[PDB]
Formats: structure tokens, sequence, C-alpha cells
């Protein structure tokens, strides 16, 4: 929002498991379907800490977009059922099992808003495939446009991630002793971050390339806004200050080595002293290996 | 096997006496299932019918199978 | 007998699905002082395996484990509300926390489960310790009361159902007449789905993290400055330690635990942070030079 009352939406693992369990509750022949629940959580700043969620009977036509049903009475019963068990559990939004956005969503956003303003969507996936997080958070804002078109309820993206508690931490810990990820030490861990990062940039850019190629040919009406922003992108690329930048970057590297040199050197001396310690312990073990 | 049973039946009376508590009852009534294999000897059962009564549900399944 | 006699033998196990466990831990740690409790919903296969698929808390009073806020109307209302979701589940057992100490059943605990034994015959009482469970195995057992009367009457060596085993001790307090008079130990398992595993496995969205960034190059020289000066301070003491160790026997260098600032331990502690940093500090700059060329 323009309001600094929303920004970091942080979903705890048991929610993720909860929507992925809900997606198989319905999952009979009603699968292949958007399923919706309400997000319970707490928050007090630029966060929306999500903690609990429970499916709400939900149906939706598979060719229409004004034929959606959501048992809000069920909500006004359960919401109290869970309040009676934990205070401090308002309704901070509602989740929608992807795979991506539907025109219908905004409609839902106003039958959930009759409880809590600021409600957010949290698109969670039922299929691991993305390499970034399977948790995108949107808000229902509205704006005015330079083209002069009537105000709209759009959806605006806010950064997202998942966090944890000690409880959560420990349960997850326990569940990933099969797929060990701790054998990997620091240095390599961060090299992984820097290759896996390119694995992101690559596919994001790829998606923009498919879009531009989509309007140029195989027509799809142009939306001037996208192309606008897409110009700022190519002005921001680091280029025009080429020579000077070169002469500086080289220098800062030079420093970087100076300190690496020192590091590796001390490391060597210390390890070698370790070796002297082994040799002397071996001589004095050889005086014992004799004797009687 | 019948004409030359060379084994002492006084060793298995000490193991039958010592431990006839819980699962051990099964264990002993399989020791015979190997100590008298083929020699065709059911004198552990003819003369000591108290453990077949003491036999649990499945100790009755391993007491009728110790004769096969 | 002209017909089979009553039977019980069973290696009773509980599967707790990766979903449930996280809820039991979390909700249970909510009430460190006054332990919570909750119902367990799921199915019951054959007769060797309880399958707890999901749980949900119950409310309470404000002193402890009351059963005057364990209303029959609460669990009734909820059971109907979860039928209308798509969960044809039934109650299989009841779990609570005994935080901070051992996973055992108390007198009231025992007695309580007795009620889930009249109402239903298949009940496991599962126990979670959100305090001790921290990091590692997750202390969580399961218990089922045993007919103490029949034990007195000669079936005392006849409460042995065929479970496997692995031995406990600190709860021998009430487990010496627990395991061997009032209840026993069920064994716990898990079911690690591959979809849940590929879900939790997620903890970083990096398409804006490292490798598309790098710390500030004036924040990064102020870091090197500090460390590589601490190197000097430690160095000196290092020479003074290499003269000592030479003229002493390993018993006196063994008990040397006054001022750990002197030895190798801190030159290693440093170099691996320093280096790390910097190397990669290193590659990040280079990589971006080609990537956003």
């Amino acid at each position: 929002m323009p309001e600094l009352a929303v920004q970091k939406v942080v979903v705890h693992p048991l929610v993720l498991l909860s929507v992925v369990d809900h997606f198989n509750r319905i999952g009979k022949v009603g699968n292949q379907k958007r399923v919706v629940g309400v997000l319970l959580g707490s928050w007090q700043k630029k966060v929306l800490d999500v903690s609990n969620s429970f499916a709400v009977p939900f149906d939706e036509d598979d060719k229409d977009d004004s034929v959606w049903f959501l048992d809000h009475d069920y909500l006004e019963n359960m919401y109290g059922m869970f309040k009676k068990v934990n205070a401090r559990e308002r309704i901070v939004g509602w989740y929608h099992t992807g795979p991506k956005l539907h025109k219908n969503d905004i409609a839902i956003n106003e039958l959930m808003k009759r409880y809590c303003p600021n409600s957010v969507l949290v698109i969670i996936d039922v299929k691991p495939k993305d390499l970034g997080l399977p948790t995108e958070a949107y808000i229902s804002v509205e704006e005015v446009h330079d083209d002069g078109t009537p105000t709209s309820k759009t959806f605006e993206h806010v950064t997202s991630e998942i966090g944890a508690e000690e409880a959560e931490e420990v349960g997850v810990e326990h569940l990933l002793r099969d797929i060990k990820d701790t054998t990997v030490g620091t240095l390599s861990q961060r090299i992984t971050n820097q290759v896996h990062g390119l694995k992101g940039l690559n596919s994001k850019l790829l998606d923009i390339r498919s879009y531009l190629e989509k309007v140029a040919t195989g027509k799809l009406p142009i939306n001037h806004q996208i192309i606008y922003q897409l110009q700022d992108v190519f002005n921001l690329l680091p280029d025009v200050s080429l020579q000077e930048f070169v002469k500086a970057f080289y220098l800062k590297t030079n420093d970087q080595m100076v300190v690496v040199y020192l590091a590796s050197l001390i490391r060597s001396v210390v390890a070698l002293h370790n070796l002297i310690n082994n040799k002397i312990a071996n001589r004095d073990a050889e005086k014992k290996e004799g004797q009687e | 096997l019948i004409r030359n049973n060379n084994t002492d039946l006084m060793i298995l009376k000490n193991t039958k006496d010592a431990v006839r508590n819980s699962v051990c009852h099964t264990a002993t009534v399989i020791a015979n299932s190997f100590m008298h294999c083929g020699t065709t000897s059911d004198q552990f059962l003819r003369d000591n019918l108290e453990w077949l009564a003491r036999a649990t549900n499945w100790a009755k399944f391993t007491a009728t199978a110790s004769l096969g | 007998p002209p017909t089979d006699a009553p039977a019980v033998d069973t290696a009773e196990q509980v599967y707790i699905s990766s979903l449930a466990l996280l809820k039991m831990l979390k909700h249970g740690r909510a009430g460190v002082p006054m332990e919570v409790m909750g119902l367990m919903l799921g199915e019951f296969v054959d007769d060797y395996t309880v399958r707890v698929i999901d749980v949900f808390a119950m409310p309470q009073s404000g002193t402890g484990v009351s059963v005057e806020a364990v209303d029959p109307v609460f669990q009734a209302k909820m059971l109907d509300m979860l039928k209308q979701t798509g969960r044809p589940e039934m109650v299989v057992g009841w779990y609570h926390s005994h935080p901070g100490f051992g996973c055992w059943l108390s007198g009231v605990d025992i007695n309580t489960q007795q009620s889930f034994e009249a109402l239903s015959e298949r009940a496991v009482a599962v126990v979670v310790d959100p305090i001790q469970s921290v990091k590692g195995k997750v202390v969580i057992d399961a218990f089922r009361l045993i007919n103490a009367n029949m034990m007195v009457l000669g079936h005392e060596p006849r409460q042995t159902t065929s479970n496997l085993g692995h031995l406990n001790k600190p709860s021998i307090q009430a487990l010496i007449h627990g395991l061997n008079r009032h209840y026993y130990s069920i064994t716990i398992n898990y079911r690690k789905n591959e979809l849940e595993q590929k879900m939790l496995l997620n903890l970083h969205k990096k398409s804006w993290m490292e490798g598309l960034t790098l710390q500030d190059y004036s924040e990064h020289c102020k870091h090197n400055e500090s460390v590589v000066k601490e190197m000097l301070e430690l160095a000196k003491n290092y020479n003074k330690a290499v003269e000592e160790e030479d003229k002493m026997t390993p018993e006196q260098l063994a008990i040397k635990n006054v001022g750990k600032q002197d030895p190798k331990r801190h030159l290693e502690e440093h170099v691996d942070v320093l280096m790390t940093s910097n190397i990669v500090q290193c590659l990040a700059a280079m990589l971006d030079t080609v990537v956003f060329k």
C-alpha cells in the first residue's frame, strides 16, 4: 500500500502444509480447482504474520466468472471457534491455491473484506516447480490513471517470504533429515546463492521476452504502461560510465586480493604448526611403543 | 536322528525354569523346536502341559508349530 | 475353548502426518504454564496402526486441564463444521503437553483417558514436550492405559501386547507402574510425503538476494579494517604462546582455559569469516560485470 501498514507478509510453515493438505481434502474429482481459505494471523507494523488458516467451502463455475460461492456464514462461525481457543487471531487475509490470478479474485476480495480492511491474498502453489518461493502476496488497492479511465480495483504486489518460530523451526528441522542440507558449509552455501540467483533472473527476463514477443505478433493489445517501465530498465543498465568504472573496479579488487593473500597465508602457517605438533607427538609415541 | 540323540535334557530344564516370563516363553518353546529337530520328541509337552495353558495367543501358534 | 478367546497382541504404532505434528508442537507450546490439550482426527487402519491425519485444539479454563471447558458441544459443533469441508474423520485420541519435564501420565491424566476408554475403546494419548523437544528428535511418545484390575487377577504378565521396544527411564517415576501397571509405550512414526517435502524444503527466494546484489563497498572496507587489525592483536599473543608450549607438558597446556583469546582458535575463527567474505566478496563483483553487461 501507500500506507506503510503492509509490506512483509510472512507465512509460517504449518500454513503452507495446511493449504497443501486442504488441496487434497477437496481433492476427489473436485480437484483441478481453485480452493480458498481464510488466513488467521497477527501483525503490528509493516508485517502480516500469517499463522493459521482453515478451508471454507468454496465453489466456482468453470467457464463463467460471476458464479462463485463462499459460505461466509461458515466463516462467522469458525472464526469464533478458533478465537475461543486463541486470542489475538483476527482475519488478516485469505489464500487462493493458484496457479495464478483469476479475474474473479477481486470479487472474493470484497466478501472477505467485510471483516478486516487490508485483507491480502497469498497465492500458494500445489505444485513445487518455481525456484523462488511459492508464496506471492497481493493487496486490493485502487488508483487513477493518466489515460483517464475510471478508477479500478487492481492488485498490487508486495514482497513476501516465509519465517518461523522455535516450534516451527524444530518441526521442519525434523522433517528434512532425509534431504540433508547442512552437509554444505558457508562458502559453498553462498556460491549456491549466486548461481541460484541467476537461475531466477534468467527465467524472469525470459517471461518478459515471451510477453514482448506476445504483443508484437500474435497480437495482444498493447498496455503502454508495461512498455514504459521496460524503458527505465534499459536506461538503468550499467554502461555509460565505462572507462572510469573500469579503472576503479580493478582497484577495489586489488584490495580484495591483498586481504585474501594475508588470510590464506596465516591459515597456512597455522596448519603447518599443527603438523609440527603431530610429528612431535609421534616421536614421543614411538618412545612408548618400545619399552616393554 | 532318533537313534542317536546325544543332547542333555537337563540343560533346557534350567532355561525353561529360569525364564518363562513374557516373550521368553515363546523363545524356550522354539529352542526345543531346534534341540529335538527330527528326533520326534514331544516329552517337553507330554509331561509339562502347564506352559501350553500359560501360552498366550501366539504362543499357541508357536506351540502347535513346534510339532511340525 | 470351543471358540477363540479374547485377544489383544499388537505392535501398536501411530502415524502422525507431517501436517499434524507441526500443529501439535505449535499449539502445545502456546501454553507452557497451563498445558493445552486437543482432539485427534484421522482414520484407523486394520488394527495395528492409528493414522492421525489432523488435530485441533480445545478451549480450556484458566487453571489447567479442566474438562468443563472440554465441552461435548465444542467437539460436536466442530465435527460437523469439518464434515462440510471434506474431512470424514472421527476421534481417535487426545493429546496434550507436559512441558519442561518427562512424557508421562499423571493421576488426573490417567483418569481422564479412562473417559476416552469408555466413550471409545481405541484411544491413544499422545504427549508432546514443546520445551525439551526443541531441536532434534522432538520428544513425543504415546500411551494407552492398561486394565489394572485384570493385572491384579493374574493377567499382569498378560498385558504384554507384541510391541517392539527401545527402553525409557526418566519417566520411570510413574512408568514403573505406568509401563508396568497403568499404561504402556506405543511407538511413533512419520509419513514424509514428497509434496510436503518439496514444500517445506523452500526457505529462500533469491531472485533478488545475493548474486543480484552485494554489500556496500564502503561498508565492506570498514569490515576488513577491523578484522585485519584484530589479526595483529592476536598475532602477538600467538608468538607468546609458541614460546610457552615448547617449555611445558601437555597437562598444563590442557587445562589452559583462561583467556582463550591467545591461541590458534581465534586466528581460524577469523580467517574463515574474513576469507569468506571476501572471496566471495570477490566473485559477486565479477559475475555482475558479465551478467548485466
